[PDB]
């Protein structure tokens, strides 16, 4: 397991700031590197959260499981606090591919049983059916580091 | 350096070459052309496909928080088709 | 004065509400900074109910108005850091009301 | 929506899991990882029917309720020799001895 | 990682290493100095070693797992030989 | 009120979703404001870290329909005895046929179209009154002022 | 004892008295002054609806005070509206 | 060491049998003697009217095989909070493949015939060592003298 | 000088995000601990800047030198960058005292030569005249750190 | 815990006691051996806004949600500055 | 959250509110503080009658219209022994005409 | 011998891998049983890296082969119990390989 938190015993105060228009699901990777869902952040708010140094986090659209960004990257790892200053996690939309973005909208308008009714190619139908997923994306992020 | 994308109905769209290249399929059709013709893409769609190029080029690598690329229901399906056909 | 100061501080601590629960026990000792770094970043002058018993033995408080000034300071320190409706918030509102009735019984009767 | 599988070719048997939502192609890639033969040299069967690389295991017929860890569903495997694929052949496991009379 | 367990008749069983390590005796054979990916059981037939793997699948899956676990089924026909195999392995 | 009192003493709990629905666990904070937590898929069960005296509530993540935990509306973990985990069994209640019908109609018809259904206006108003955590919390308080 | 509920089309539904009483409207019609007579007639409720209304009585009676999991009472889209109407009229 | 505590304070409990087996609830008396109680069929649940501090244990009514309640071996009801009932979730543990096999062999072969099975001597002893509440209680005592 | 940057030689990529309605003046404390003005951030913008680990920063209203906050505190010191991920400095309004806030508005409406025409107390006149300043605030921050160390 | 602030023109303002205490001068006047306080010098249009600040300060101090500017109209600015200084807000 | 100023003729209440909370719940909060039972006052949204059980959200109070430093202003009435009171809107004190120095 | 025993135990602790992270950070202090009751039900003879520094001062280890016997015991108390391929499991495989190179440099050079 390449992508995992590190047991540290040193607390790190963090500010999760949701500057996406969506409800955000913070996802803490455990020491085994298994995603752990945490309480959702409503759009346009922030919370101070108690995490630990070296702990690895990831953020996503609580509804669609769409990919988000934190400090213009995909993973957030709190640094050691400097003189008690809280670290800041700025959560934002990425620039989705036109395709992925369209899928998002179609998926949001059409019931999954009706994907069948759209006059589109089978490949597109499969893409519509293939909902985004933290685990699939974690596997991809490993190969992008390997 | 600008490039001409032409819709099925025959509208002409003049957009920066670099903006267009965001599409792998356009990259393929051009690279090895100044005009490209889309027999299956109507204007109301190809217009919005360009608007995405504008958006992607501008907001990729922005520290300033990125805004949602809006798609109206009326255009969603045809855009998804066009989007898939284009590599973007 | 020390006998009177102990009667007032011990009445506020020993004070139980009308469900039998003691309000003071969580205000009796402050947390470590390791535990809660947010209180020690947001609260200026941290003081507890054992740091008041400490300053009653060391005779740092010269009058019953100097003992009150620092019981209002921690009860007000709690209110900022905790929420308006929090269980800890409204008990520091009651601990100020039970200190202001405890000093009024011992100092003049 | 997890499925537990035995992918078997001849005397070889691979024990692995996959999502209902995962695809026949992704499964061929897992086999590639183990048996070192690409997805274009593999054919995967559910019983005697050939499975299209593009379909989800779900759509092929595999479900969580019939692919449980202790009763894995069997996906048949065939490799390609030259221009033709071998027949799907899954050599059966050994028979147990008749029940001793004491276990009647 | 995947490990190869080979039955007496000569069937090959490719199972995850973590699933296999559930057997203390296999843990010993692998973590020992040896000379691994393969382990050979000359006295365990396939119809048994197949089911031994199915248990690994089961054990790994339904452990560190809470509200309900299902019965690990064993048919009479296999029960005795499995019990033997089971003992010879740590579980 | 629905206080969810600070304990500082951890209470290991098992959230078991034995409803057919996706379950939204809702923790009441110290101020007593509902806090959405990660959803439980139907037929799933997980160990969660909560604290003694913390007050929880469960609902259909989609419809915000009312669920039950241990045949009641609120769950408050007891202090663990000898480290043994507490169990929160989340289930459907027996909804009235009416409320159940509303649920189904609401799930099939877009809220802006409730007006188009050839039903009585009273039923339309009932459809429009979507279930809601806050409304239900207010009701549970008056049910505690009524036990006073 | 049992009780007879009769639909508009004229189907007869014989259900346990206690099962039927789940409906306040029925409770009223039966307990209203032989006395507590067996039959009640619904001129505006068709069979495909009143059939399902009974199925609910069966369900409610059975699964009320069941300690572990209860299963979803299913309602098909085709019947949903008319059932909602019937449900409200019955008070069940 | 291991016994119920006379309390006089009632604690409503829900025994939920989520094992595939018939479950024998076993109440430890104040003297600490196991007391068999009425069996729970698989997939059933009952409200039980026990008392605070009373210690319970669950087992396969037939084989006397060990079960789990709330992923542990003993269940002790906490005092009810707000009238809410405690929940005892009874399930299979993940038996070792060996112990599981023993269970099946033991269920098929009469104990006097264990001698006829063409197996290793150690296994003969293992089959003969039938699971037992008292043996397990003795073990649990030494596990509580080891944690103090 | 207790409050100063630390010579580090380890670069730290940072994102200055101005989430105040005002033009922001980033102020880098030098190794001697002397404030150094840097290029201003327009409201609602964010840029990636190259700084070093242990370097101490401070932010202020470029126009009037009013005090701002970064990550809910007064000073920002970049952590060592981890795996290329940039550190984030979120710059915001503080909760100004009602007085200081009023001064801000009056100062913005009335020419400094006319502060004397306002029917206010002389003390208030002095307060109006006393424009906020980085150095005064640095001195205050030191006395606020002599109680913690 | 609510408290009554009374303006010169005689308007009554009921605000949480804790909200009011944000003013050192009020804290002084209230603390020690009263729930009404009278401001002979402060008109309503001012004391109203002074309260609105208490609301603002209490709510947004220590809040992770980015803080909005506390607006002051020119017409009220000077009298508020006076009131602000007297109160120690 | 929604921030509100409830005014009688001479009196002004600044208080907390939830968008999701209802006009009824709000009357009860006032009852708790002004010590007069919930049924005896009727509430006005800009001088119009307010529905006894609608959520402040539905009444029109939003984040954008009811901020802590710009609370949304809703009218309160004392009806005593069947007395109907027309809304008496006492103004707050007026500010002096804008000084030449600020303009 | 104590100077040599400290050089070997301090080198294994201070040892960072080729990403800059210290491996011994998790092994420095064993967890409490309250925290993790499984480690104390499955591991027979629990020992950490501070319980080895404790036994270097108390002189319980008589040779450099007795110090090694209990560094292999904790590193194996990982290997028997712990997940193969886990973050801690491979570190105890490396901490045995860095102890066997650290004793081989100090004891003979
Ligand atoms: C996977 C999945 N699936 C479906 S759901 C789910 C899931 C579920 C949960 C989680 C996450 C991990 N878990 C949670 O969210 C849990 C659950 C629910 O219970 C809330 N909670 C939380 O974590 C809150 C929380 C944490 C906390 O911990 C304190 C008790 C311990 N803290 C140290 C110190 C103490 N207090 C000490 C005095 N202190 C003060 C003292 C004073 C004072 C004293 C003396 C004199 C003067 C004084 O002023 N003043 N003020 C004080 N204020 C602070 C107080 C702190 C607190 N309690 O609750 C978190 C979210 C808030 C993930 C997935
Ligand atoms: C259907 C189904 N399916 C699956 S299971 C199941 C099922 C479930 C339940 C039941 C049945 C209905 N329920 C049970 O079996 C339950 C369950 C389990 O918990 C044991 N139990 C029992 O009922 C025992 C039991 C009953 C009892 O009741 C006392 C608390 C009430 N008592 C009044 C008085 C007080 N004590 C007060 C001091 N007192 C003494 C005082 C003194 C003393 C005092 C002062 C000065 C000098 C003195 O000497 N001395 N000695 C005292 N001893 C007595 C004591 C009494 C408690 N508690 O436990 C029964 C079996 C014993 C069935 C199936
Ligand atoms: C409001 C809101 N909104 C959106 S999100 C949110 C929110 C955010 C946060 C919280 C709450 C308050 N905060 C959190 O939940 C934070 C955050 C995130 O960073 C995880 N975390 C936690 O609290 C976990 C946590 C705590 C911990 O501290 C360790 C250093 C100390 N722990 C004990 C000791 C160590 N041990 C590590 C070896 N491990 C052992 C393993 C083995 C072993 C291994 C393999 C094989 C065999 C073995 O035996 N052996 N011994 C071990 N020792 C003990 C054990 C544990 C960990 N780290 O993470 C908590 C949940 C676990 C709330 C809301």
């Amino acid at each position: 397991p390449v992508l995992r938190s590190v047991n540290s015993r040193e607390p790190s105060q963090v500010i999760f700031c949701n500057r996406s228009p969506r409800v955000v699901l913070p996802v803490w990777l455990n020491f085994d590197g298994e995603p752990q869902p945490y309480p959702t952040l409503p759009p346009g708010t922030g919370r101070r959260i108690h995490s630990y140094r070296g702990h690895l986090w990831l953020f996503r659209d609580a509804g669609t499981h769409d990919g988000l960004l934190v400090n213009q990257t995909e993973l957030f790892v709190p640094s050691l606090n400097v003189d008690g200053q809280p670290i800041f996690a700025n959560i934002t939309l990425p620039v989705y591919t036109l395709k992925e973005r369209c899928l998002q909208v179609v998926r949001s308008l059409v019931k999954p049983e009706n994907y069948r009714r759209l006059d589109i190619v089978r490949s597109l139908y499969e893409d519509l059916e293939d909902h985004p997923n933290v685990q699939k994306d974690l596997e991809r992020l490993t190969q992008e580091r390997i | 350096m600008y490039v001409k994308l032409i819709s099925s109905d025959g509208h002409e769209f003049i957009v920066k070459r670099e903006h267009a290249l965001t599409s792998g399929t356009i990259k393929a059709m051009l690279s090895g052309t100044n005009e490209v013709n889309f027999r299956e893409i109507p204007s109301h769609v190809l217009s919005k496909v360009c608007m995405y190029f504008t958006y992607k080029v501008r907001y990729t690598n922005s520290s300033t928080e990125i805004p949602e690329f809006p798609i109206a229901p009326e255009i969603a399906l045809e855009l998804l088709m066009a989007a898939n056909f284009l590599d973007c | 004065l020390t006998k009177q100061m102990n009667a007032i501080i011990d009445t506020v601590i020993n004070y139980k509400d009308s469900s039998g629960r003691q309000l003071s026990e969580v205000f009796i000792q402050l947390p470590s900074r390791k535990e809660l770094p947010e209180y020690y970043e947001l609260i200026r002058k941290p003081v507890d109910f054992k740091k008041i018993k400490e300053r009653i033995r060391n005779h740092k408080y010269r009058s019953l108005g100097d003992l009150e000034k620092d019981v209002m300071l921690l009860c007000h320190n709690a209110q900022t850091f905790n929420l308006e409706g929090s269980q800890i918030y409204e008990d520091s509102i009651v601990l100020q009301s039970v200190f202001k009735s405890a000093r009024q019984k011992i100092a003049k009767e | 929506m997890d499925v537990f599988l035995m992918i078997r070719r001849h005397k070889t048997t691979i024990f692995t899991d996959a999502k209902e939502s995962s695809t026949v192609f992704e499964l061929k890639r897992i086999v590639e990882g183990i048996l070192k033969r690409p997805p274009d040299e593999q054919r995967l069967y559910k019983d005697d029917q050939l499975l299209d690389d593009g379909k989800t295991l779900g759509e092929c017929g595999f479900t969580s309720q019939t692919a449980r860890p202790q009763a894995p569903a069997t996906v048949g495997l065939a490799f390609r020799a030259d221009d033709t694929f071998e027949a799907l052949c899954i050599e059966p496991f050994s028979s147990p001895p008749e029940l001793p009379d004491v276990m009647k």
